[PDB]
RNA sequence: AGUGCCUGAAAUUGCUGAAAAGGAAGCGAUUGGGACCUUGAUUCCAAGAAGUGCCGCCGGUUUGCCAUCUAUCCCUUUGCCUUCUCUCUCUCACCAGGUUUAGGCUUUGUCUUGAUGUAUUUCCGGUUCAUCUUUUUGGAGAGGUCAGCAUCAGCU
RNA sequence: AGGAGUGUUCCUGUUUCCGAGCUCGGUUUCUGUGAUGCUGGCUAUCGGUUCCAACCGACGUCUUGAAACACGGACCAAGGAGUCUAACAUAUGUGCGAGUACGGGUUUUACUCCUGUAUGCGCAAUGAAAGUGAAGUAGGGAGAUUUUGCUUUGCCAUUCUUCGCACCUACGACCGACCACGAUCUCUGAGAGAGGUUUGAGUUGGAGCAUAUCUGUUAGG
RNA sequence: CAAACUUUAAAUGGGUAAGAUCCAGUGGUUACUUCAUUGAACUGCUGGGAUUAAUAUGACUCCAAGUGGGCCAUUUUUG
RNA sequence: AGCAAUGAGUAGGAAGACGUGGGGAUUGUGACGAAGCGUUCGGCGUAAGCCUGCGUGGAACAGUCUCUAGUGCAGAUCUUG
């Protein structure tokens, strides 16, 4: 794949007054306050998420590499990404052993399927 | 920036899909939306819509009513997007050739004995794709407990709506409003 | 299915679905059917006419069973007793007797129509119309008690 | 018996489905692509088939099939047939023939996979 | 008491 | 949490029977049994054996 | 499309589907040819019909002069024929509108700023325009400005009551199928029917989705005041000088 | 399933046997819509109250 | 893990490093600066080694394309008989007769047995050979990214 | 505008010039629908995470109105507010359909499975009560059929007469109540027949019952 | 000179109509109506007519929320 | 998949998603290092959120389809620390 890649935003949408108070975490919440400036949409303030900002249908969930990641647990589950190797890049999971990585990583190269993690545990 | 009403973008009121997770009814609709789109006959377009209806519009037609709609027209296949019940008052059931979604097991016994074919909708497609020489029917929609209550609201002058009342007889909603001797009739 | 209720989606909105101006107060308008006479009167006239007042003479210790009387119609009957029908179609001699008490009704009313097969109906009570219809069928009427 | 009726049971859920984000894939044998549709999937369809590197250290290819017109459908030992094939461009022509006898429609994607498969040894 | 329901009992 | 919270459902007897029939139908067909097991060495479904 | 039967590898069911494709492609091939002969014959009859319009536009312009020269040689004056079509444009926007003026602008299909529409002259349609005047700049078109509108900004509405789609006029076959009842096979036969005001003006006008003009290159003067008054404003009707405006709004 | 085939009955000792029997017309029957709904409600019936 | 000792968050506090600061600071949008992180493709043709060990050829084993012959499914009743079940079907207390099931039998017109062996799996000894994989040695072949100029299509 | 290809056979354009009466037909080269063409730098840039600078912007709640000289809020963590039961109701999904759904018998023992007799609500309403207790027609209409207009074996007509479902609109008949009659009989009664600016939550070849969930009303913390 | 006088009398607003739910011709029904097949209303059949000003345009039933403190501006206007 | 038109919003209504503790079914991870925690190694999603390198840690946890609820906090002169 690898088509052009256009993003509309690169900034996150941080939560209003996440900067000010440490109790308010940065994860977005719509301000529902009656007098709030952010929801009322004054200029020179936090932008709200609209559906307007939605990325392209062709290139949604697309990595910088060109691929879509599809994360994977066992040696058996890479076989699934055999005919879709060009399309999918495989992310070896959070939990996995040093042993079972070197069974996965070695079996992936037999199949010509790209693995994202590399030099994962050495 | 257009002077438009609702800037429509105006929706359609009727149901736009199947609601059932019944797999046989879904496959029935897939048949009759291939057959509606492609064939052109307005019979199949109507049957498609009536298949997607809710339960209160798929109301049961009796075997004895299905006689008298089909009275002059004996040869023709009697279609009913709905259920078919036995009439117990009907002594000698007429033979017909019915198609419907579901027959109760009395009405299946009564037709099949009387010399009378009993089809499903997928069988009707094989015989009659266009709906050529058929009779659409449907049972009356506004004929139930609930629909007695609807309309002008019971205490308004010349309504025939039922009130929602816990029990029948005197002592329940028969005094002030209902008699002239108790204030007013209305 | 707490999942599917509006509170779950509604959560996160301050009013909670009741509105900022009017509020979800504990008991505006009284309790139960209170206020029917005065403030809630418009609702009573319409919706529930005839609610206020007393009409008929009261019955002390009214006992059901004294008055009970389950009614079959003339249009049924046949459903009551299918083989006899094929017997009583034929022959033109004897008749299929319908003791209406045995299925469990007392009165017979001729709302319906009946095939012309001679028959005898035995019931505690007969409507005036039922008798005329039965006689036309060539049937006979018998009283039990 | 019916392909579409079996599908309307098991489309949403079965042992095989393996999701991540919008992606879903299907780990059965009898399945080119490993996508979850009516056409490709093993379970549901009449005359499914797979191309899998054979499980003998993965030295060679299997064409896995069922007997045609669903002959021994209740007897899953007897139903499932195999044909071993050597990894080459030459023995593409034997596979290309053997597929179109069972299913003519699946023939382009067999040629897509068989090309990929040859490149695959444990 | 609002709307057209049964008077509650 | 009170104890009188209604825990049990009455399902209708006809719907219970239709269900068991449908479930017994799915005992045959290696489509549905493989979908929901390992049926590689098994000679037949439904797998009947003598008394 | 013709399917490959695969001569290496045969079905029974597929031989039905190959057999119909010969019947379909053969009926398509004659119908592609025999329809193309009709359209070839039709656009010839359009082409020759186009020239005699270009005569009639020039000739009636010349004949208009010879009348009012001849009458001037007498003593009297030639009262010219009053203009049968006008070209409204909307000037003030949506907000703050009385509910009668709001209605009339919907009846002229003037639903937003900088929208043109061709609109007919009766006694009825004049007395509507009295009520709307200060949201509107209208006046009498010419054959240049009508040609420029329908070629450059010409869209056409296409479908049942409910949804029409608004399609760009790229070819005559869109015009032909919808207005081929009334004559009117080409795009150039619209331009006659609007400029002359034919018997089928109502049909040909309501075919055209109302024109969507951009803001005028050199601006307005002052949309408060009339085009009359010596502050040189905008609203009201300019008898001819709307032609100079609208040529900038393209 | 629109047939009632002859089912092979097997031995305990052995993978084949000559005993056979007809399918009993339950395996014809038409429903995961309904089996969900029932099992859902029927599994609630062994709840101890807390 | 060192005795209120498992893991040990935030508020808060000290040091070190890194910046910024003319009567608040934070924040939005847009660039830049400083630290810091990150990238002869894909292949294709010879030779060599390390893998792998298909078919072929035997012994054992299991499927059966296609041409035949044929079963019951199903309905079509027939000749029934047996055991069930329902029934205001008969003198009626008992047998019989219809209705519903099963079974052992019957006349009648695309989910499989038994023979023929297209084909095929598993199993060891092989009998060694194909194959493709990674790699190291040459031979032919360069993607990526950012630009410049050019020609068109749309709008201006 | 960009993974290859072949190439103009059809098609529109521009052009060689041959004939027929400015218009059409035949023919040759050229270009489009079938156009991306040439070339360079870097293999670290491009890009990304952080902090900082600069120009421009930028002052929870009740209320018509809050940045307010309206009230709450020093900081952080954890805890914290439409729930459960009952009575109805509409809507929707599932089962069976004139029906529909405390005990006992089984059992590995709170599940499951089977089952007799009742009752519930429904299948008939109406009167205070004693009591009594049910013939369709017309108009518009889904659809089918027979036939008339258009690119053709398909397209939309209202062109036809044929039957017209649901449902709405208009009017009937029948049942109960009230009012007002009554030929004739086996005369405390029955009843041919014929009514009424009266009235019912009636009727007109029945749709309901059980269950699941939401929403609403009401009682309860 | 007139809010609680008027001969006369605008603008702006309000009603109804502009055909397929229509028009005419002719027969029947009727306890109504007439001195009277005179009328009246309703009906059967037979003709006449497809959008009969402009412009635009697809047009019930059920269930329920919130709300019932409003304020301002141009013109009219009362203390 | 294609074409066209459209896109403000408190109170309020409806639709599709994200997340948390348990039950059923299924596919798995883990003393060669699970959960949790920290972080300028980072990535994806309009967003709720998800995935992941490195460090600490020392024993259990997760994906998918369903069932269920003591299921999401900045505020209450909120409560305890």
């Amino acid at each position: 794949v690898k088509r052009s890649i256009v993003k509309k935003r690169v900034k996150s949408f941080p939560r209003f007054q996440s900067d000010r108070y440490k109790r308010v975490k940065s994860s977005w919440r719509k301000p529902k306050g009656i007098d709030c400036r952010v929801r009322r949409k004054f200029k020179g303030t936090n932008t709200m998420p609209n559906i307007g900002y939605g990325s392209n249908k062709k290139t949604r969930h697309m990595l910088p590499n060109g691929f879509f990641k599809f994360l994977v647990s066992s040696p058996k589950d890479i076989e699934l990404l055999l005919m879709h190797n060009t399309k999918f890049a495989a992310e070896i999971a959070h939990n996995i052993s040093s042993r079972k990585r070197r069974e996965i990583l070695e079996r992936a190269d037999q199949l010509n399927v790209l693995v994202l993690n590399r030099s994962a545990r050495l | 920036g257009i002077d438009l009403e609702r800037n429509g973008r105006k929706k359609k009121g009727g149901r736009r899909t199947v609601k059932s997770q019944n797999p046989y009814l879904r496959l029935l609709v897939k048949l009759y939306q291939f057959l509606a789109r492609r064939t052109n006959s307005r019979f199949n377009a109507v049957v498609l819509k009536r298949l997607m209806n809710p339960k209160r519009l798929k109301a049961p037609m009796s075997l004895s009513k299905l006689a008298r709609h089909m009275k002059g027209k004996e040869d023709h296949i009697a279609v009913l997007v709905g259920s078919v019940t036995d009439d117990i008052r009907m002594v000698h059931a007429p033979k017909l050739t019915v198609c419907a979604l579901r027959f109760s097991e009395t009405a299946r016994r009564r037709l099949e004995k009387a010399g009378g074919e009993c089809l499903t909708f997928d069988q009707l497609a094989l015989r009659r794709p266009k709906g050529s020489k058929c009779v659409l029917l449907r049972a009356a929609t506004k004929s139930r407990e609930a629909d007695k209550h609807f309309g002008a609201a019971p205490g308004t002058p010349g309504s025939k709506a039922r009130p929602y009342v816990r029990s029948t007889g005197r002592k329940f909603e028969k005094a002030r409003g209902r008699r002239k001797s108790r204030g007013y009739k209305n | 299915t707490t999942r599917l209720r509006k509170t779950r989606k509604r959560r996160g909105h301050v009013s909670a679905g009741y509105g900022r101006v009017g509020k979800h107060r504990k008991h505006p308008g009284g309790r139960g059917k209170a206020g029917g006479m005065h403030h809630m009167r418009i609702n009573y006239d319409k919706y529930h006419p005839g609610y206020f007042g007393k009409v008929g003479m009261r019955h002390y210790h009214l006992l059901k069973n004294q008055y009970t009387c389950p009614t079959v119609n003339v249009d049924k009957l046949w459903s009551l007793v299918p083989a006899t029908l094929e017997k009583a179609e034929q022959s033109k001699d004897k008749a299929a007797v319908i003791d209406v008490t045995k299925s469990g009704y007392f009165k017979v009313l001729g709302k319906g129509d009946l095939p012309k097969i001679p028959v005898i109906v035995k019931a505690r009570f007969f409507s005036k119309i039922a008798e005329k219809k039965i006689k036309a069928a060539g049937g006979a009427c018998v009283l039990t008690g | 018996v019916s392909s579409e009726l079996l599908w309307q049971c098991v489309r949403r859920n079965h042992c095989f489905i393996r999701k991540f984000n919008g992606i879903t894939l299907s780990a059965e044998r009898m399945n080119l692509t490993n996508k979850n549709t009516l056409k490709y999937s093993g379970i549901a369809h009449k005359q499914p088939l797979g191309l899998n590197r054979h499980g003998a250290n993965n030295g060679c290819i299997a064409l896995v099939t069922v007997q045609k017109c669903s002959r021994a459908m209740r007897k899953p030992t007897r139903a499932v047939q195999v044909r071993k094939f050597k990894k080459s461009k030459k023995e593409m022509s034997k596979v290309m023939k053997a597929v179109a006898e069972r299913r003519p429609d699946l023939l382009k994607v067999a040629n897509k996979k068989m090309k990929k498969l040859i490149r695959t040894n444990s | 008491v609002s709307k057209n329901n049964v008077l509650p009992n | 949490n009170k104890t009188w919270r209604r825990w049990h459902r009455k399902v209708n007897v006809t719907q219970k029977r239709h269900a068991v029939a449908s479930a017994v139908a799915a005992t045959g067909l290696p489509a549905l049994v493989m979908a929901r097991h390992r049926i590689d060495e098994v000679p037949e479904l439904p797998l009947v054996v003598s008394e | 499309k013709l399917l490959r039967p695969m001569e290496g590898v045969v079905p029974e069911r597929t031989k039905t589907k190959i057999a119909r494709d010969v019947k379909l492609l053969n009926k398509m091939k004659q119908a592609k040819e025999a329809h193309a002969k009709k359209v070839h014959a039709q656009r010839h009859a359009l082409k020759m019909r186009t020239y005699k319009y270009v005569s009639e536009y020039r000739k009636e312009r010349e004949n208009l002069i010879k009348l009012k020269r001849e009458a001037k040689a007498k003593g009297g004056f030639y009262k010219e024929p009053e203009a049968k079509v006008i070209l409204a444009t909307r000037i003030k926007g949506i907000n703050k509108l009385a509910p009668k003026p709001k209605m009339i602008l919907r009846l002229f299909r003037l639903r937003q700023l900088h929208n043109a529409v061709f609109i007919k002259v009766n006694k009825a349609t004049i007395e509507m325009l009295k009520a709307v005047q200060p949201f509107i700049t209208y006046g009498y078109p010419t054959l240049k400005t009508i040609r420029q509108l329908i070629y450059k900004r010409g869209y056409a509405k296409v479908g049942k009551p409910g949804a029409h789609s608004r399609i760009r006029l790229q070819a005559n076959d869109i015009v032909s199928q919808h207005l081929g009842k009334y004559g009117i096979h080409g795009v150039e036969d619209l331009v006659h029917e609007i400029y002359t005001c034919g018997p089928y003006f109502k049909q040909a006008n309501n075919f055209l989705w109302p024109f969507k003009l951009n803001s005028p290159r050199k601006g307005f003067t002052s949309k408060r005041h009339g085009y009359n008054e010596p502050r040189k404003g905008d609203w009201g009707n300019r008898e001819e000088m709307i032609n100079e405006l609208v040529q900038r709004m393209i | 399933a629109t047939a009632r085939p002859l089912v092979s009955v097997y031995k305990p000792e052995d993978g084949t046997a000559s005993g056979t029997s007809l399918m009993p017309s339950v395996f014809l029957s038409p429903r995961p819509d309904l089996v969900r709904f029932v099992h859902t409600n029927m599994a609630k019936n062994r709840r101890q109250p807390y």
